[PDB]
């Protein structure tokens, strides 16, 4: 089977700038019959099915903007987005259709790059309502930040927590191209009422030093 | 010129059979080979197989051969993807794609069929306040099954600054979610903030008012 | 100066598969839509090329091979197939680029009392090579004694006639087949789209 | 040479009856099965080719079918002209042509016992050194009949010949003659000469006897 | 239309050869195999071989390979079958039959037109007229009874003999049996007739035997027995 690999895995580039994605083939996909490379490029936006952008390595599908260009041959191929637009934020896949079984690249995520923005950090203790079901949910919210990479460390009486936290992230916002993130620490009420200080420590590029948001159980 | 339409969302139990469909419409369907692509949550595309509806010539990938069955009813221009006994690992979106010929690109795609295989049964969400004390407030929509859940604020009258996070599959096999909004802290005393949550599979509609908590 | 695909698909008489006909198509503009937007076809299998895009392409030559077989043998007109038709009558290469178009012709190639004019090769000393045509009519020698040009012990007629009766099941009814191969040489291209 | 098994050997049916004839073809890689009809004193005439197709000028009542190695010729309703012999033929490689043994389709009718007569040798043949004793079975049905010669109560063997006519135009019966031939000396060496007839229409065998020299 | 006309009957000695012709008309001679098929008295059909009138090539049956020779003259559209070293069991009717030729394939349409046949009699016997003997009616009579009488036509060659009664004026109840071949190589036949016993005194009964190959004509009156 023909193996495809893409590079990079993630790509952040500013509005109107250039984006490059490389597809490597473990085997030649060139048919010397008609002298064509049987390689295609697809784009998939969130919640959308994939969409065919380029076929035969370099031929644009009808209705695809010229700013998408396919190049290469043999085992080395390249998709170039000259002048990245907001519409083009998506995951891109190379695929070979030289021979069945068809195979895909692992996909390359392409997002808008913007200036550094530190997050707004908020912390939410578990409601008494939820407490009366037998579980405590502590929430940490990071609002409107960039880049997406950040660290969120939960600490309970200055003890670091592990394997008891879930992270969720929004897509790049339409307007300001920022992200927001929620980290939820879930535990039994029995093991929530055992400690006092609950703290969420956020490390981000936009902060000169990590921001800690905390609250004490039993106190407001 | 050619369009593929797939059957609707499926929520099944482990061990049950399943058969999803993809129907073609438009000129030139006679030339189209219909393939099946799997995309597990947050992952890439996996080509499962392909069929030519005219003679039901079928090709499988070695990772899905014998696990699924691809077939076709040419009298109704329909292709089928079926399992005899579902596993939890089968939970994913399944796309039908079309290409006019073998060794051709997939130029026509279906909208996708979401499949969820889980031990869990239908259950409505518990909605809890994320009370403020600019401030942030929100609603924690916990312990529901299955997806999806719709969340609005003031019945669609409040949209600016709202972030509804994607659901996470918790420990409990039930999903949980949060919807937050940034507000002026002036708001808190007199303005009313209502998260409207709808879980249609359970026929649940919970509208909750989030206010600052009293000590 | 359209390509004369009508005289290929709408030919009044078709050839036997053992003596399959070939029409070379050159120096012509083609409208492949009329083919892939038709509702008259039962099989339309393309290999390495999209018919929906054939009007955007150019080619040095297009070869149109046409013949008649029975329905359950249409599957054999494809790369990598085996059987009497693929081994002894009409063989496609692995790197085949083109389309295989077939439609039921029971109303034209069957008749009361049987149509025996369509033949296929039953025996051969070896498999055909890709696109090889064999019109030999020599008695097949299956044993050690030469056949001296007559049928007998271990010596069989090479060709076998189709028993096309209108009452035949659909898998034994006649099907007319047209195989389009697209040739790209290091030369000027003379078959193109509109 | 090889002969195709046709079944049955004789088909006795009434006019207007359905006729079903079977031919077991030899094993063949490829072959064609045909059915032919032959009337007395005429060449065979093609009825069916390729097991199922009526030849030119063949009436609609004739049809044929084939499954595996068993082929069947059907006549939906027998006409008077249809009573004849029928041969399956197989066209193949080895042998190029093979014929069946033939099925005779005769007219079935009510059983009729034969009228049995015996004729001693004439004086004019005894004046030439040979004796011919004749036994006549007249107007009988069915055709099966056993005729035995007895000289001084001793069953004869190998000295008699039988002749049968075709089915009669009018009453559809058969007639048979059995002739016993001996030297004049052997004729004169014995006294009792008997023709013994066994037939389905006779409750017991009928014997017609004469002594040498007796008038009748 | 299509027609196959064969040559006349032949009588040969058990060492000679016979050559039967078959003229084809109404179709293209070179298009159809010419097969030869023979039928012995009271027996079935046996294939002898075919000839390709176009090329002249032949395919002979196993039984006759070595002493059968099939030829053709296309200018007169005639096929020829020669059988050599004849035996008495070669006595039979010989038919030509056409069968369409298909280059490289078995013919599907069978043998659709046959010749009228040629009788070939192989025997060491020479032409001999028959002796006619009476089969006299029984001298014992009942008033309602039926009597049988006839003529034994013995020791003749070759076939046929024609038998009539009362110069063709007596047909009802007449049975002329098929000839049988005797061990001596000569043919014998019997013709019988059933009449009223009453009639024996008043009606003369005469059998008319004709054997044209020997020019023998015998009108024998069969009489009631003088007891
Ligand atoms: C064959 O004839 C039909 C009807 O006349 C026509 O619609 C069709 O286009 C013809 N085929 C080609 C290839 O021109």
């Amino acid at each position: 089977d023909i193996q495809l690999t893409q590079s990079p895995d993630s790509l952040a580039v500013s509005l109107g700038e250039r984006a490059t994605i490389n597809c490597k083939s473990s085997q030649s996909v060139l048919y010397s019959s008609i002298n064509k490379n049987y390689l295609a490029w697809y784009q998939q936006k969130p919640g959308q099915p994939p969409k065919l952008l380029i076929y035969w390595a370099s031929t644009r599908e009808s209705g695809v903007p010229d700013r998408f260009s396919g190049s290469g041959s043999g085992t080395d191929f390249t998709l170039t987005i000259s002048s990245l637009q907001a519409e083009d934020v998506a995951v891109y896949y190379c695929q070979q259709y030289y021979s069945t079984p068809y195979t895909f690249g692992q996909g390359t995520k392409v997002e808008i790059k913007r200036t550094v923005a530190a997050p707004s950090v908020f912390i939410f203790p578990p409601s008494d309502e939820q407490l009366k079901s037998g579980t405590a949910s502590v929430v940490c919210l990071l609002n409107n930040f960039y880049p997406r990479e950040a660290k969120v460390q939960w600490k309970v009486d200055n003890a670091l927590q592990s394997g008891n936290s879930q992270e969720s992230v929004t897509e790049q916002d339409s307007k300001d191209s920022t992200y927001s993130l929620s980290s939820t620490l879930t535990l039994s009420k029995a093991d929530y009422e055992k400690h006092k200080v609950y703290a969420c420590e956020v490390t981000h590029q936009g902060l000169s030093s990590p921001v800690t948001k905390s609250f004490n159980r039993g106190e407001c | 010129q050619m369009q593929l339409v797939q059957s609707g969302t499926e929520v099944k139990k482990p061990g049950e059979s399943l058969k999803i469909s993809c129907k073609g419409s438009g000129y030139g369907f006679i030339t189209y080979w219909i393939g099946w692509v799997r995309q597990m949550p947050g992952k890439g595309l996996e080509w499962m197989g392909i069929i030519y509806p005219g003679d039901s010539e079928t090709r499988y990938s070695p990772s899905f051969q014998g696990q699924v069955t691809i077939s076709a009813d040419k009298s109704i221009n329909t292709a089928y993807l079926q399992w005899s006994s579902l596993k939890a690992s089968d939970t994913a979106i399944y796309y039908c794609a079309g290409g006019s010929g073998i060794s051709t690109p997939m130029d026509v795609w279906g909208q996708g069929t979401t499949v969820t295989v889980s031990s869990a049964s239908t259950k409505g969400p518990s909605v809890f306040p994320l009370a403020p004390s600019t401030a942030a407030l929100g609603c924690l929509v916990k312990d529901y099954f299955p997806e999806p859940v719709t969340v609005s604020w003031n019945s669609g009258a409040l949209t600016s600054g709202v972030h509804t996070f994607p659901a996470v599959l918790q420990s409990s096999g039930l999903y949980s979610l949060s919807s937050v909004v940034t507000v002026p802290s002036s708001s808190l005393g007199t303005q009313t903030y209502i998260c409207n949550v709808n879980h249609k599979p359970s026929n649940t509609k919970v509208d909750k008012k989030v206010e600052p908590k009293s000590c | 100066n359209l390509c004369p695909f009508g005289e290929v698909f709408n030919a009044t008489r078709f050839a036997s598969v053992y003596a399959w006909n070939r029409k070379r198509i050159s120096n012509c503009v083609a409208d492949y839509s009329v083919l892939y937007n038709s509702a008259s076809f039962s099989t339309f299998k393309c290999y390495g090329v999209s018919p929906t895009k054939l009007n955007d392409l150019c080619f040095t030559n297009v070869y149109a091979d046409s013949f008649v077989i029975r329905g359950d043998e249409v599957r054999q007109i494809a790369p990598g197939q085996t059987g009497k038709i693929a081994d002894y009558n009409y063989k496609l290469p692995d790197d085949f680029t083109g389309c295989v178009i077939a439609w039921n012709s029971n109303n034209l190639d069957s008749k009361v009392g049987g149509n025996y004019n369509y033949l296929y090769r039953l025996f051969r000393k070896s498999n055909l090579k890709p696109f090889e045509r064999d019109i030999s009519t020599e008695i097949y020698q299956a044993g050690s004694t030469p056949c001296n040009g007559v049928e007998g012990f271990n010596c069989y007629f090479p060709l076998q006639s189709y028993g096309f009766q209108p009452t035949n099941g659909v898998g034994y009814q006649p099907y007319r087949v047209v195989v389009l191969s697209f040739e790209l040489l290091h030369a000027p291209a003379t078959v193109c789209g509109p």
